């Protein structure tokens, strides 16, 4: 697996597993789960009020205000429809179905749910893949802190939509074999000359954030300048997809580079140990 | 290089007047048997420490005893990248020093790993076997370093394109 | 635990104890001038500063040797290595490891030829002359 | 000629007066015999009584007593009754490991060289029926690593970590009497410090006396070899040498010495009596990886037959538990540019 | 506890329970096996699978890394981790103290080779490695035949690679009495498997071990005795021969079979392995007793008192209770023998056997993970960077 | 007969006296002598012929204490031991591999930097375990009793403070001849890790720092290499 | 454990180490008449199903000899039966294989010879080979009843199944 995936495996396979019941004619099961997701997502899947014909899908994001200033409950609306219901207390977006009035195509709206988080951050993107469409410059770029510690900063220009991460490295080190990887995300167009451009400063942070930037040795800042064949109706969602797991994906990767190594060293000091009891008689 | 052959070659002779080890019960300290180079607890016991440099970054430091030698050394590291792998790998190694009973748990001062052979390891193995365990380890892990360089960039590419060429 | 910090071996009375000026500058700087290498590290190899206490006098005589063997020609060092007795290879050998403390330059890069012309002279044994020495260069 | 009677160390060894039996010490606390029997080697007694690494090791030719020191601090002299050794206890009063012991020749005292930076020369008090010991301190400063006894059985040489060879006088006149005046000094009072080397460095792992006691002879680890001559006043011969250091040596005549170490081969040496200077002789071992019979170092020779005078016959034993046989006259005729004495 | 519950993972020889502390089930329960191709260049090290989605894979050949016997994989073992975290798990392995369990017995080396990968690979907050039979103990407080926490007692856990008969003392394993058996869920499946070839016709050929499995959890359970229950078949075979149906993979067709004797006959190789194991013969009740009566005399009844199951294994019906009354035969019968060779007080014998069975050492982690004392005891990423991986070695109990 | 709180005319526990059958089978009528077996640790001076019940004193920590020492030693490196149930077999872990250390910051470095004093055991069932720096913080317990909570100074402070309350024209005799006896004061180093620990508590508490005085301070420990107790019996 | 005989009686004869059982038959042989509602030969097919499995048996009383010879012979009646196709058909061949002279204790192909005590004599002989031929065709027809399903031609498979597995690892034809 290279590319991290967009949905919640939990969500759906607890969801596909009550309806497959519920149209199987069987008394519901009582559930109980919690569960979380990248960037400190909290869900919480239950029988409001231990009605088991009931199942609410709820979803918690200490930063769900800044994705609401920025159409989340328009868009999460759109999606959900009827499924959308006053959210549960301590989580943002709630969603509820009943196993006693299921859609025909069941297998339609279990994948939706499993996407409830991609889809409370789908708005930020839209708004400004919209503006750089109708041509609206000026307009306020906006500031989503998806994490403690790092911010996503989302602006729309003349020509071009710029999405823009505060990410952190713990280990000094992963500072380092960080760069590595940022320097042939920066080299990319030699791979796919259509492909967004992405920028990389250290320590240092872009003019797309002229706003209490982070200035620190294990702070990184990728610029991901994304096109019109990029945001367009056409591209739009799986852009999103993508650019909304970039953050996890290179953070995925390193951690994966170091246990190559580990193999590597594995794989050497094995041999040595070959070569020291060889030199017994 | 032009300058490796040479400076391995000094290494060998000198760790092969430097393993010249017999059992030796300790004589401060009533039935015991130490490493001497280690504790360091009788001058007279202790030979004289040499270096053999290849240049002002790379050497070696041997330090003989009547029944032990500690051998540290300061492997190359070119960059940034090179100084992290190989702290990584000398640092795998050492949490792995009871399999590799030679290794010492951790480095002397100054250096990235040390050996402290003993005449515990003399007696039960080829002591030119040793000599020759140490000048193949100080080559291999250049190598390996080296590979493991390779590897990191080349995912880092393959990495990068594959995101890159889904949008 | 006051008195466990006080390591009364070191007042011990078994402690083992050891038995206890240089070339002449201008005479090799000459010989260097005045024409050919192996008389000069013949007199950068005269009376070693062996018995002083003193690192900067030892320190003194092993920047002279240093020099001489430098201004060598890659070519010549076997040469006059050979015109050495063994003792001279033996104060020869410690020179060049003293000098493998030194890096400097591409100082190492020489070091590393006179240690190999050093041991084909002196053979592994003079290494462990080196090893084996109480007093010191 | 060469034997293999383990793959661990054979830490020290010692024949009885035929040479028909070898013991042994097998790297641990116990001693092993073995016999020839034909062009074998079959194991015959076992000596367990050691707490601890067997150091020492000895065969009174004559009494058929075997002496025995180790790590364990202790001495045990076994007697043979019957079938079965049976080890009588020494005690050495020292408060560190034992590192080496030798009978002298007349077979009545025995000396223990220990970590305790002295000597215990050991007798039997038939009175009080044991064995009781002097102690050689002054001025030893490190452990005693090897002895050997004057043909007289009084002056003992002795090897230390202090990088001193050193001649004792080692009287004992509850056993033996007035030694006659030797060329070493004619005042020779127990523990008198006869003789010592002036070397400053190389710990001494081997001394060894010549036939007549003119001569004494050690290896240091600073890869030299030393004679010192009486009929010379006491003019010491040296000789620095390109390989590595030698840990056991003996003459073979009074002008020849063997030795062996580290470079896992026995090596020839000679002295030149007129000049007081000592040549090497070349390698006796002509041709794992090694072009040696040992394949680890030799740290033990000893004499088989015609004594230190006219050697015909030594032997080695090494760390890679091997034991040679070593026919001078073999040697001298598959080299012959061999030249002994 | 922070904001996130903690990881929970369990690596069974034959399956893993993955999930999140507090819940009472895992969110995942997946084959113990990855699949992979087979001088690894690019990015080839990644090209895996695991679960069921490594089973059947065309161009990959599945490897099942934990399995009694066999040195460990570390390679295979790490890259499980990376897809257990994010694939499945979709943690932040750095905002999540993890909570794994290892095999009984499990050398202090193997700790610090997992603490290694989890703080030096994943960079995790916080790693505990937890005993199952601790775990397992926990589990059964939620009994009602115990309503009084203890960590003394006696764990048989029957998975799929060797049923373990395991003593704990307060808390702690007596390693050195502890006793395996050579019967599990795999063995019991394969002689079910034996016993339909000699009767039932029809059945898919690559598909017998599956649908052997399937009988075994579905129709069988343990008898209270083997002629009165052959006699109940024999004689009213209408309400004791089942029906059982499959759909065979190369027809998409459903195929049925009779299933008989195999109901109770599966399960009682744990009390007559002879039945399928030349090499064994031992009743699983007496190497019960056997392991009880090697421990310290003064904690004997304590274990015979509080016996706990734990593994899929154990779920049979009747299983608690056969065992229970063979080991209470063993054990009277010896204590007659004493009187009559002449007054030891009976000894109470007793099975628990709870609910949360299934995956007892998957619950009895989560629960203990949902503490806070939890957060106290576990080793820090502080503490494994100060003090290295030998901190992993001890595993602090608490519970009680 | 020497009877023995854990092995087997008749000895006498401290408080024929134990104490002075020790001496005795070293021709010796006075000196101080250090018992320690499985259950306590005694030191009774002998004054000229017999024992002095008074300034006798006792340590509560001995063989079995460093035995359940090292069973729990054991534990915190990952040995799942029982303390009941693997009693004997850690005793003679105890007995093959544990000794004394002389500097403690010393084996604390070599246990700490290095494999050297890493040894394998093999346990009754087959399994293979690794003893190392524990092989020398077992015995710690005799010097520092806090280490197994215990309250005290330690077999040696404890053996200076008895000395000292002693008559002054006998403290020399009494320093001069300081024997071990029992089977816990077998410990490879113990006679040396004593000296070092008299030497300087009597640097600090007698010489108070005079350093130069210390040369001429008579310390030998007599450490036979022989149940010293049953052996004197044997004799008288 | 198994399943062992409880037809002992501390008046039980014997024949050889073997318990000369009485049976319900008419067929000819020494075997004492029955009069309890069973015999040994119906205490052996009740167990047989269960037994069989068994791989170690501890012979108690010498009925446990009797009760196992049966067994193994069952066993033997399941070979032939299982190809037959018709209770009657089934009934000739258990006739015809109650006739043939198998090996009995003593004798090469008998097995268990270490636990059977070979005839002492002439007599012992034929009277033991009459006492096993009589308990094979008294076994052989009780078992017809039992294994062909109510439905002729129809040998249960539930009967038929055990055709492979041998009591004790051990065959009266091996
Ligand atoms: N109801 C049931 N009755 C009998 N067996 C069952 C039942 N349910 C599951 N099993 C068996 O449980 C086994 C798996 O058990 P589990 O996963 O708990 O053990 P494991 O942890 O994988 O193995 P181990 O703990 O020995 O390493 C499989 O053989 C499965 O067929
Ligand atoms: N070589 C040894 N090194 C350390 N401890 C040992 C050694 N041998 C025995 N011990 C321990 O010493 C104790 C036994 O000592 P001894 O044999 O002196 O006891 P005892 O005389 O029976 O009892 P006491 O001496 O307490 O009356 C036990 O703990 C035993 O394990
Ligand atoms: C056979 O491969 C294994 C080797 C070791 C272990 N583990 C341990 O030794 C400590 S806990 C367990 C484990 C479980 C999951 C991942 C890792 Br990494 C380690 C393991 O889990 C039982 C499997
Ligand atoms: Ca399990
Ligand atoms: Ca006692």
């Amino acid at each position: 697996m290279i590319l991290l995936e967009v949905n919640n495996r939990i969500i759906e396979e607890t969801l596909a597993l009550k309806f497959e019941n519920a149209a199987a004619g069987n008394k519901p099961e009582a559930v109980e789960v919690t569960f979380a997701d990248f960037d400190g997502v909290l869900y919480h899947i239950s029988n409001p009020n231990g009605d088991k014909t009931k199942v609410m899908v709820s979803i918690s994001l200490k930063f769900y205000k800044e994705l609401q200033a920025h159409g989340a409950d328009e868009l999460l609306k759109r999606v959900y429809g009827s499924y959308l219901v006053n959210p549960e207390s301590g989580y943002n977006v709630s969603l509820l179905y009943d196993l006693e009035n299921l859609p025909a195509s069941k297998d339609s709206i279990v994948h939706q749910a499993g996407m409830l988080k991609r889809n409370c951050f789908a708005s930020v993107f839209e708004k400004y893949f919209q503006f750089q469409e109708e041509g609206k410059e000026g307009e306020n770029r906006a500031v989503i802190h998806y994490r403690d510690d790092e911010t996503m900063y989302v602006e729309s220009k003349k020509d071009r939509v710029t999405v823009v991460f505060s990410t952190v490295f713990k280990d000094d080190d992963d500072v380092v074999i960080g760069k590595v990887f940022m320097q042939e995300f920066k080299e990319g167009r030699r791979a796919s000359h259509t492909a967004p451009q992405v920028l990389f400063s250290h320590r240092e942070p872009p003019l797309e954030l002229k706003t209490d930037a982070a200035v620190g040795d294990n702070i990184g800042y990728i610029t991901f300048v994304l096109f019109p064949r990029h945001t367009n109706a056409s591209a739009r969602d799986n852009t999103i997809n993508l650019i909304h797991t970039f953050r996890d994906y290179l953070h995925y990767h390193i951690k994966c580079s170091k246990a190559y190594i580990h193999t590597r060293m594995r794989a050497k000091t094995s041999d040595f140990l070959k070569v020291l009891n060889r030199a017994r008689p | 290089t032009a300058t490796l052959r040479p400076y391995l070659s000094a290494v060998r002779a000198t760790l092969q007047a430097a393993l010249c080890l017999e059992n030796f019960s300790s004589q401060v300290v009533e039935r015991h048997n130490k490493p001497e180079v280690e504790v360091r607890s009788s001058k007279e016991l202790l030979l004289q420490p040499v270096t053999i440099s290849r240049n002002e970054k790379e050497k070696v430091l041997i330090e003989g005893s009547i029944n032990s030698v500690r051998v540290s050394i300061a492997v190359k590291q070119a960059d940034e990248i090179e100084k992290i792998l190989c702290h990584k790998f000398m640092r795998f190694m050492m949490m792995r020093a009871e399999n590799f009973f030679i290794l010492r748990r951790k480095p002397v001062e100054g250096y990235d790993i040390s050996f402290l052979i003993t005449n515990f390891h003399t007696e039960q193995m080829y002591k030119h076997k040793l000599v020759d365990f140490v000048i193949h380890f100080m080559e291999e892990i250049d190598k390996e370093i080296s590979e493991m360089k390779l590897s990191v960039n080349a995912r880092a590419r393959i990495v990068a394109e594959e995101f890159l060429k889904n949008f | 635990a006051r008195f466990r910090k006080v390591d009364v071996g070191e007042y011990d009375e078994n402690k083992f104890v050891d038995e206890e000026a240089g070339p002449d500058e201008g005479e090799v700087d000459s010989c260097l001038r005045q024409g050919n290498m192996t008389a000069a590290l013949q007199a950068a190899l005269k009376n070693p500063p062996i018995n002083t206490k003193s690192q900067a006098v030892k320190d003194r005589a092993g920047s002279i040797v240093l020099k001489v063997l430098i201004s060598f020609k890659a070519n010549d060092i076997e040469k006059a290595v050979q015109s050495l007795d063994k003792n001279g290879v033996d104060l020869l050998m410690k020179y060049i490891y003293k000098g493998f403390e030194s890096p400097s330059d591409n100082s190492s890069a020489v070091l590393l030829q006179w240690h190999e012309k050093a041991l084909a002279a002196g053979g592994v044994g003079s290494i462990v002359r080196v090893l084996t020495a109480r007093k010191t260069v | 000629a060469y034997h293999s009677f383990l793959v661990e160390p054979i830490s020290c060894h010692a024949w009885n007066k035929d040479r028909t039996q070898i013991a042994i010490c097998p790297n641990n606390h116990e001693v092993h015999i073995y016999e020839k029997s034909g062009n074998k080697w079959v194991q015959v007694h076992e000596l367990k009584e050691h707490n601890g690494q067997v150091t020492g090791i000895d065969w009174a030719p004559d009494s058929n007593r075997i002496v025995t020191c180790g790590t364990d601090r202790n001495a045990y002299v076994w007697t043979l009754k019957g079938r079965t050794w049976k080890p009588t206890l020494v005690i050495l009063r020292i408060n560190r490991a034992a590192r080496c012991v030798r009978w002298a020749p007349n077979e009545k005292k025995f000396a223990v060289g220990s970590g305790s930076r002295v000597i215990s020369i050991c007798y039997f008090e038939q009175e009080n029926d044991w064995w009781v010991c002097k102690h050689i301190k002054k001025p030893i400063r490190s452990t005693v690593l090897s002895l050997d006894w004057h043909p007289n059985s009084v002056l003992l040489a002795a090897g230390s970590c202090d990088f001193k060879c050193r001649i004792f006088s080692a009287y004992i006149k509850e056993v033996e009497e007035r030694p006659a005046p030797t060329p070493w000094g004619s005042k020779m009072p127990f523990g008198e410090l006869m003789f010592e080397s002036s070397s400053s460095c190389g710990w001494v792992h081997g001394v060894c006396f010549s036939a007549n006691g003119s001569r004494v002879a050690w290896v240091s680890h600073d890869s030299t070899v030393c004679l010192a001559d009486a009929d010379k006043k006491m003019a010491v011969a040296t000789l620095a040498s390109e390989t590595l250091p030698l840990l056991a040596v003996t003459f073979i005549t009074e002008s020849s010495l063997v030795a062996a170490g580290h470079d896992c081969f026995p090596v020839l040496f000679t002295y030149d009596s007129a000049a007081g200077k000592l040549s090497f002789g070349g390698r006796l071992d002509v041709p794992a990886g090694l072009d040696s019979l040992h394949k680890n170092s030799v740290s033990q020779i000893s004499v088989l037959s015609g004594g230190k005078a006219k050697c015909s016959q030594f032997c080695t034993t090494g760390m890679d538990g091997g034991m040679s046989i070593w026919d001078v006259r073999s040697l001298e005729s598959a080299l012959k540019d061999l030249k002994i004495v | 506890a922070g904001r996130l519950p903690a990881c929970v993972v369990d690596c069974g020889t034959g399956y893993t329970k993955l999930g999140y502390a507090g819940n009472t089930e895992p969110q995942f329960i997946i084959p113990s096996c990855i699949a992979i191709k087979e001088v690894m260049k690019g990015v080839d090290d990644l090209d895996f699978f695991i679960g069921d989605e490594a089973i059947e894979k065309p161009t990959y050949a599945t490897k099942w890394p934990i399995r009694h016997g066999i040195v460990e994989d570390w390679d295979l073992m790490e890259r499980f981790m990376e897809q257990v975290i994010f694939k499945y798990l979709r943690a932040e392995p750095e905002d999540h103290y993890f909570l794994l369990t290892e095999p009984p017995l499990n050398t202090p080396e193997n700790r610090e080779y997992t603490a290694e990968i989890m703080f030096e690979s994943f960079n995790v907050p916080g790693l505990y490695i937890a005993v199952q039979a601790v775990l397992a103990l926990a589990a059964s407080w939620t009994s009602r035949q115990v309503g009084e926490r203890t960590l003394t007692g006696t764990v048989i856990d029957s998975g799929d690679g060797v049923t373990h008969v395991i003593p704990v003392a307060e808390g702690y394993v007596i390693g050195s009495c502890i006793k395996h058996i050579p019967i599990a869920g795999r063995d019991i499946t394969y002689f079910i498997q034996q016993l339909l070839r000699d009767r039932e016709v029809g059945i898919p050929p690559e598909q017998s071990l599956e649908t052997a499995k399937a009988v075994k959890e579905r129709y069988s359970y343990v008898c209270p005795d083997l002629v009165k229950e052959f006699n109940k078949y024999d004689t009213d075979g209408s309400k004791w021969i089942k029906q059982y149906t499959g759909i065979n993979a190369i027809s998409k067709k459903e195929f049925s079979i009779d299933v008989g004797y195999e109901r109770f006959l599966g399960p009682e190789i744990f009390f007559h392995p002879e039945f399928a194991n030349p090499d064994f013969t031992q009743p699983i009740s007496e190497v019960v007793d056997e392991v009880i009566q090697n421990c310290p005399i003064d904690v004997r009844r304590p274990l015979y008192k509080n016996i706990v199951l734990s593994g899929g294994s154990t779920m049979f019906r009747d299983f608690g209770r056969r065992l229970q009354r063979d080991l209470k035969r063993t054990v009277d019968a010896r204590l007659k023998l004493s009187e009559e060779l002449s007054k030891p007080k009976p000894i109470d014998v007793q099975v628990i056997t709870h609910h949360m069975q299934r995956y007892a050492v998957w619950f009895g982690g989560s629960m203990l993970a949902s503490t806070p004392e939890f957060y106290q005891v576990c080793h820090t990423k502080k503490d494994y960077e100060e003090i290295g991986p030998s901190i992993c070695r001890h595993n602090p109990v608490f519970g009680v | 007969c020497d009877n023995g709180t854990g092995f087997v005319l008749l000895t006498e526990p401290p408080m024929a006296i134990q104490a002075v059958l020790t001496l005795y089978a070293q021709g010796l009528l006075t000196g101080v002598v250090v018992d320690s077996g499985d259950g306590v640790t005694h030191i009774c001076p002998v004054y000229e012929g017999f024992s002095l019940p008074h300034l006798t004193r006792r340590l509560d920590i001995a063989g079995r204490d460093i035995t359940r020492y090292l069973i729990k030693l054991l534990l915190l490196r990952g040995y799942a031991f029982n303390h009941s149930a693997d009693f004997e077999t850690v005793r003679m872990i105890k007995e093959k591999l544990c000794y004394v250390g002389y500097n403690i910051e010393q084996e604390q470095k070599l246990a700490l930097e290095t494999t050297v004093l890493v040894e394998s055991y093999t346990l009754p069932d087959g399994r293979i375990i690794k003893v190392g720096g524990e092989r020398f913080e077992a015995p710690e317990a005799l010097f520092q009793p806090h280490l197994i909570n215990v309250e005290g100074v330690g077999v040696a402070e404890l053996l200076f403070n008895t000395i000292q309350a002693a008559d002054i024209d006998t403290r020399s005799e009494f320093y001069k001849h300081i024997v071990l006896s029992g089977g816990s004061t077998m410990y490879p180093g113990l006679p040396s890790r004593l000296e070092r620990e008299l030497k300087q508590l009597y640097l600090e508490r007698v010489l108070k720092g005079d350093v130069e005085k210390l040369s001429k301070f008579k310390i030998r420990i007599e450490d036979p290499p022989r149940h010293m107790v049953f052996l004197g019996g044997a004799v008288l | 454990p198994a399943y062992h005989s409880s037809l002992m009686d501390p008046d039980t004869k014997l024949i050889g180490n073997m318990a000369l059982l009485p049976i319900r038959s008419q067929f000819k042989g020494p075997a004492p008449r029955e009069t309890k509602d069973t015999d040994i030969v119906d205490e052996a097919i009740y167990y047989f199903k269960a037994n069989v499995f068994f791989k170690n048996y501890e012979i108690k009383n010498e009925a446990d000899r009797t009760l196992i010879y049966i067994t193994l012979y069952i066993s033997e009646c399941l070979k032939k039966l299982q190809k037959c196709n018709s209770k009657s058909q089934g009934e000739k061949e258990m006739y015809t294989l109650g006739i043939t002279n198998f090996p009995i204790p003593g004798e090469p192909g008998f097995p268990l010879n270490a636990i059977y005590a070979k005839p002492a004599n002439k007599q012992e002989d034929e009277v033991m080979r009459a006492y096993l031929q009589q308990l094979r065709q008294e076994t052989g027809l009780r078992l017809c009843e039992k294994v062909f399903d109510p439905q002729n031609d129809k040998p249960s498979k539930w009967w038929t199944c055990f055709v492979k597995r041998q009591f004790m690892n051990k065959s009266l034809s091996g």
